[PDB]
């Protein structure tokens, strides 16, 4: 459902609000939300 | 963090002389001589280049999160 | 127990005047999103002890502060419940 | 009036009531069952 990245092995996966909060590959208990795909604008000032 | 693009006071472009400054310091040249060879006359640019701390070299030590 | 979720207009009540469209399906805003003050960044709902019976415990951004969502952390606490930390970055 | 006791609207329309309102409802139920036990046959000590 939502992309996530592991905090230890840095592997990208996805979650569907049903899986336990853990890394699929290395079983790490700390994960981060992946960066959104939307563009971001700055005024360079 | 990283070398600034321009001198804060005057505005001379000094961001392209960091690698040259380090290489000049490699051959044992004094800091004043190295600054002189980079044509940094006004002491604003001299303090811009001389007092910079390259902290980004530390930030690159940590493993990337992706 | 409570849950991190995007509150609904009908089935969920006690909606703050701040916007909710920035939240995702899991109630957590994605990093790299510009937000302003009072905007909801964490959406949490609490069941009413004995439809339209869910307290909104959403945490809004500080009204005097702006910035971009620098980082989002999701994990579990000591007892195993959900745990979210949102770090906002701005320029002074 | 409801101005006297604070009925906090912790969640929109679906709200409970203060303890005073619940106790007033209990008192009214007590008065109703007191009234309903005076025309019909019932022990006097039970009425008291
Ligand atoms: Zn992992
Ligand atoms: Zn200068």
């Amino acid at each position: 459902g939502v992309k996530y990245t592991c905090g230890a092995c840095a592997h990208n996966f996805s979650l569907n609000k049903s899986d336990p909060v853990r890394c699929k590959e290395c079983g790490h208990r700390v994960i981060y939300k992946a960066r959104t795909k939307r563009m971001i604008q700055f005024d360079a000032r | 963090m990283i070398i600034p693009v321009r001198c804060f006071s005057c505005g001379k472009v000094v961001g392209d002389k960091w690698d040259a400054y380090l290489r000049l310091l490699e051959e044992g040249k004094q800091e004043g001589d190295a600054l002189d060879e980079l044509k940094l006359k006004r002491y604003c640019c001299r303090r811009m280049v001389l007092t910079h701390v390259d902290l980004i070299e530390k930030f690159l030590r940590y493993n990337p999160l992706e | 127990v409570e849950e991190f979720e995007k509150p609904t207009r009908a089935t969920t009540l006690r909606l703050k005047h701040g916007t909710y469209e920035k939240l995702d399906e899991d109630g957590l805003i994605a990093p790299g999103v510009r937000v302003s003050g009072d905007d909801i960044i964490i959406g949490k709902t609490t069941p009413i002890p004995p439809y339209h019976t869910k307290r909104d415990a959403s945490t809004p951004l500080r009204s005097t502060e702006n910035g971009i969502v620098d980082q989002v952390l999701l994990t579990t606490n000591q007892e195993g419940l959900k745990f979210v930390k949102v770090r906002m970055r701005t320029t002074k | 009036p409801p101005q006297v006791r604070p009925s906090i609207a912790m969640d929109e329309t679906t709200q409970g009531q203060d303890d005073l309102t619940h106790k007033l409802s209990d008192i009214l139920k007590a008065n109703i069952n007191v009234q309903k036990l005076e025309m019909d046959g019932s022990p006097q000590h039970i009425i008291n």
